[PDB]
RNA sequence: AGUAAGGUCAGCUAAAUAAGCUAUCGGGCCCAUACCCCGAAAAUGUUGGUUAUACCCUUCCCGUACUACCA
RNA sequence: AACUAUUCCAAAAGUUAAACAACUCAACCACAAAGGGAUAAAACAUAACUUAACAUGGACUAGCAAUUUCGGUUGGGGUGACC
RNA sequence: GUUUACCAAAAACAUCACCUCUAGCAUUACUAGUAUUAGAGGCAAUGCCUGCCCAGUGACACCAGUUUAACGGCCGCGGUAUU
RNA sequence: ACGAGCUACCCAUGAGCAGUUUAAAAGAACCAACUCAUCUAUGUGGCAAAAUAGUGAGAAGACUUGUAGGUAGAGGUGAAAA
């Protein structure tokens, strides 16, 4: 859509008369252009749970290309709508009195996603006795996977662990989904020797 | 006013069948290609460029068919073969040496090791030996021959990698083309036909062209011997 | 003042972060911003993960300082070597610079069994002998802190409170 | 393959169907009343003509199945 | 349909100077009638359905002289008849 | 006729910081000549004006160059 | 200018995403490695690339083409000269 | 052979021949064809020949560069064998 | 807006070229029908808004010709005479 003004002035019909209209005010000139604009986003309600974006009665500001050709279609979200909003903010209301969301945040969704699919290397070094608990467990998680472990929400299988093996670890998001991840000890290694070994030879 | 062309037939037959000129003018009825017109009157055979297609779908394998006898055709430089086989006949290009009585092979069963090359079969692309002479290119399966039609112009095949046949075009221009596709092994006929000598300005419009128009055009930056490097391969072949 | 490193101090200071755990108890490093700013649970977190990571006691702590030595106008000033003694030496040192002027700094603090008062301590000494070079006050000069151990990564130092 | 047919000479297809019977419960408005074509107004769409009394001449070829002597089995002539 | 100025001068030439809309093809879901239509529709009557938060409150709210197609018109007509009947 | 335009060592060129090459003169090398090596001399067409001169302008002279068309 | 052709940007559609240069001088460990003497942060607050056929807006190049004029004095005009 | 019907029928244009240039291909021209093909031009059968020049312009490459059977070009002054 | 019933070119459909010379239906040769219009004289409000008389060139081809259709002025068409 293009946004266009007259060069020359137009004579002016108070009375509510249609003006007079001459050759030279046709000679229009562009000021503006619709779509050359930085286009803003589309905030959707979703009706169900996305892989990468929030989830089952969510407020998400996503791309406006991306809602009308895979979301709004494919009945995953719905309009924003003020009267569509109250509907789910009222919805919340009836799981959360009797603590039955069960749904995570936007991000929480996502820490299931990657946790179902993922291998967690526990470094330890043998010159010294090591002994794991869940505080050095999460600890691994931060620098090898990225992810941040809160020390109640890990759960070991109360087996102390001496010797390098292959192990299970229990985590639980929000106290609503638990998620059984392997577990595997290795012998630690400088992440400087360990990439120089391995990543950079292959 | 609009004009309705003549090519209205619709069922395939060997007699010949009505052809009118067209003299340069398009649909509309204004000069668009100069230089033609008036020519001497002539009808056209239905060519069948698809060399392998059986008669009927119940039995989808490799046929052999006779060559009747070798014609000229007026609209195309090369000469046309009138062969049949089962219980249709078909107008398709002679090779250099074909002659009547004799008998000409078509499959498609792409073979591991090889297969012999003649002078009329045609094999498909996977199964010809690397140094073989090509003519009736099919640029993609079930397409039909488009390439090397006229006279005396023969490709010739350069290698086959991870299933992908490549042909030199007469051109000389690199072509890549899938090893599944048809071809005719062997040179059009009528070799001498860049030999033949025009005598006379007659001729030249008993075959159809009308002369040059006498304006003096000063001669541009575009004349003088130009020197380029070859263009690159053209590939038909879609990688996903 | 080249514009290109004004678009890497630019990029630095966009990068979100965000103060305290958020409420989920298990998520991921790339979904949520840097949470840990305080200086003394920094340093008594290096002290748990050489606990965490069985290793030696001893470990010098090679602070990283994205320090903003650019952008105090138009021309930019040189980098140089301003040397002063720490209240708490571990066992005058020079304040090396990036070999690619990439606005970052590798200066070791102290040894990690060293008390957190006094590590904390020196570290402020640090802040104003790097400022010691542009003490004027048209632009910042301290972007972004991380503190890492020999055997830990760093911790996004809420540094700001400490730059007076 | 290269079928022997031309865009051109081929029978055109019939012109696309108005927006209007697209939309579901809603009569077109047609002249098919007036009997005769006026702009603006729908195209009608009649059922196959349907002649009550069959007349030689003027009516279609009967198919060649139709005859009594058709034969499933091809004989040659 | 108008004229402009090349380069935004006034003491420049004259041309004669047409803008047309971008035309694009997309398919719609309408509620009421449950049928997908093909539609050639552009980027602004897009932003109307999602300022209307929805492709039927769209047709029924805005009027006639704001629409400016007979197959909107018969659009509504079809959907204003679904509900009455 | 008009207009254009140039002159510099014996010769031809570049700069006006009057230079470079060749020719000319003297000497060396060789049996002698030439080549070659070394050294020296040499000029701003002409008159006047250009702070003063030169590249400029002017006068004189030689020679070069284009054009001279419609009826 | 339009139009034809070439090229770029924007619109539009789609695809992928969380990352690499030690070397032990001491010395633990039967290995494989280790610890002391650094193992950060970051990728980009989206980024990167592809996009057949049609096709919009804004530029670049070329073809074709559009609008308009071609001063005066002069012992007739041109030429030389002059204003 | 052709042309200025109504003042020029020619030495002009065309023409067989030779050469340069642009194009790897499908449903209305070219063409129901596919580089021995088809267009945009030059020059005029045959015979002997078609020399030198990419600095400028143009074209191509779209960078160095390459092209004149592309537009076009293809030198002065002085001395020297009796005259 | 209207014009390709004259003319330039083309697409359909038809129709003509006798005798003579040569293995020839060879854009060969002699000469009619036929088609062009070289030279001169009459004519110049003329028979004629381009002709008559004599004389000429081609006359089996790139030839003449009837009917009918197509291209329309920023264009059509052109063996370039603007
Ligand atoms: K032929
Ligand atoms: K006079
Ligand atoms: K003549
Ligand atoms: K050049
Ligand atoms: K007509
Ligand atoms: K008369
Ligand atoms: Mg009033
Ligand atoms: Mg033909
Ligand atoms: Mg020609
Ligand atoms: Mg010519
Ligand atoms: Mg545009
Ligand atoms: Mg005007
Ligand atoms: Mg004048
Ligand atoms: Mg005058
Ligand atoms: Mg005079
Ligand atoms: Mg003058
Ligand atoms: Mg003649
Ligand atoms: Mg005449
Ligand atoms: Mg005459
Ligand atoms: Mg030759
Ligand atoms: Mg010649
Ligand atoms: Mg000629
Ligand atoms: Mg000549
Ligand atoms: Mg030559
Ligand atoms: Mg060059
Ligand atoms: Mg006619
Ligand atoms: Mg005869
Ligand atoms: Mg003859
Ligand atoms: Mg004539
Ligand atoms: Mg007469
Ligand atoms: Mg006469
Ligand atoms: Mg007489
Ligand atoms: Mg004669
Ligand atoms: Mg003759
Ligand atoms: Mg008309
Ligand atoms: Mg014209
Ligand atoms: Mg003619
Ligand atoms: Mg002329
Ligand atoms: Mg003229």
């Amino acid at each position: 859509t293009v946004i266009v003004e007259r060069w020359w002035k137009v004579p002016l019909a108070g009375e509510g008369r249609k003006p007079r209209l001459h050759r030279r005010h046709r000679v229009y000139k562009l000021v503006e252009d619709t779509k050359h604009r930085p286009k803003d986003n589309l905030e959707l309600v979703l009706t169900q749970s996305v892989e990468e974006l929030g989830v089952r009665g969510d407020l998400v500001s996503v791309k406006k290309s991306v809602g009308r050709n895979r979301l709004l279609p494919q009945g995953l979200a719905v309009y924003a709508s003020p009267e569509n909003k109250k509907l789910f903010e009222e919805e919340k209301l009836l799981r959360q009195e009797g603590k039955l969301e069960k749904l995570q945040t936007k991000a929480g969704e996502a820490t299931v996603k990657f946790l179902r699919r993922c291998h967690l290397e526990v470094g330890m070094k043998n010159n010294v006795k090591w002994e794991l608990n869940p505080e050095i467990v999460a600890r691994h998680f931060l620098r090898n996977l990225g992810v941040v472990v809160a020390p109640h929400a890990l759960k070991l299988p109360e087996e102390p662990i001496t010797q390098r093996g292959e192990y299970w670890c229990e985590v639980t998001v929000n106290g609503l989904d638990t998620v059984r991840v392997p577990m595997s000890v290795v012998n630690f290694e400088r992440p400087k020797t360990k990439r120089y070994k391995y990543w950079l030879a292959q | 006013a609009t004009s309705v062309s003549w090519k209205s037939r619709t069922k395939y037959t060997v007699m010949p069948v009505k052809m009118r000129k067209s003299g340069g003018r398009n649909h509309t009825g204004q000069i668009q290609v100069h230089g033609i017109g008036g020519g001497h009157k002539q009808r056209y055979r239905m060519i069948d460029f698809l060399r392998f297609r059986p008669e009927h779908e119940s039995k989808p394998g490799p046929f052999e068919e006779k060559v009747i006898a070798v014609r000229y055709d007026p609209c195309r430089s090369a000469d046309i073969a009138l062969v049949a086989g089962g219980n249709r006949k078909r107008w398709i290009i002679a090779t250099e040496n074909m002659k009547a009585g004799d008998t000409v092979l078509n499959s498609d069963h792409i073979g591991r090791m090889a297969v012999a090359a003649r002078e009329g079969d045609a094999h498909p692309l996977g199964a010809l030996p690397v140094g073989t002479l090509i003519n009736n290119v099919e640029s993609e399966p079930g397409r039909g021959a488009q390439y090397i039609r006229a006279a005396g112009t023969c490709g010739v095949l350069l290698r086959k990698v991870n299933g992908t046949a490549i042909i030199q075009l007469p051109s000389k221009r690199q072509m890549q083309v899938l090893e599944t596709c048809i071809a005719t092994v062997g040179r059009v006929s009528n070799v001498d036909h860049n030999k033949r000598v025009i005598g006379k300005a007659g001729r030249n419009r008993w075959l159809g062209k009308r002369p040059n128009s006498g304006l003096w055009q000063r001669k541009g930056g575009w004349a003088g011997r130009k020197i380029r490097p070859l263009p690159p391969m053209k590939s038909y072949v879609k990688l996903p | 003042a080249s514009d290109e490193k004004k678009d890497d101090i630019e990029k630095i200071k966009s990068y979100p972060f965000m103060e305290g755990e958020p409420e989920d108890d298990v998520y991921l490093k790339r979904l949520y911003p840097r949470q840990i700013y305080e200086v003394e649970k920094a340093i008594h977190l290096l002290k748990k993960f050489q606990v965490l990571d069985f290793t030696n006691p001893n470990q010098g702590v090679y602070l990283d300082l994205t320090l903003d030595m650019t952008l105090g106008k138009k021309k930019k000033v040189e980098p140089f070597a301003s040397v002063l003694s720490l209240p708490y030496p571990f066992t005058g040192h020079e304040i090396k610079v990036d070999e690619e002027r990439e606005n970052f700094l590798e200066t070791k603090i102290a040894t990690l069994n060293m008390s957190s008062d006094q590590i904390a301590a020196n570290l402020q000494a640090v802040i104003n002998e790097v400022c010691r070079q542009r003490p004027l006050n048209l632009g910042p000069f301290v972007v972004r802190a991380f503190l890492r151990s020999s055997t830990s990564e760093g911790l996004l130092i809420k540094i700001e409170p400490l730059l007076p | 393959a290269y079928e022997w047919g031309v865009r051109s000479t081929r029978k055109p297809e019939p012109p696309p169907l108005d927006r209007v019977y697209e939309i579901p419960g809603l009569e077109p408005i047609t002249y098919a009343g007036k009997m005769h074509f006026m702009p603006g107004l729908a195209r009608p769409v009649f059922p196959p003509w349907d002649p009550g009394w069959t007349h030689p001449k003027f009516r279609r070829l009967p198919p060649l199945h139709e005859h009594p002597l058709y034969k499933d089995q091809a004989c040659y002539v | 349909l108008g004229h402009r100025y090349v380069n935004n001068d006034k003491l420049s030439k004259r041309v004669r100077k047409v803008w047309k809309p971008q035309l694009f093809q997309r398919e719609l879901y309408s509620e009421i009638l449950d049928k997908r239509f093909t539609v050639t529709v552009t980027m602004r009557t897009l932003d109307l359905i999602d300022q209307a938060c929805g492709f039927d409150f769209y047709i029924l709210k805005t009027p006639k002289e704001d629409l400016c197609s007979k197959f909107g018109m018969d659009l509504k007509r079809g959907m204003l008849l679904r509900l009455a009947r």
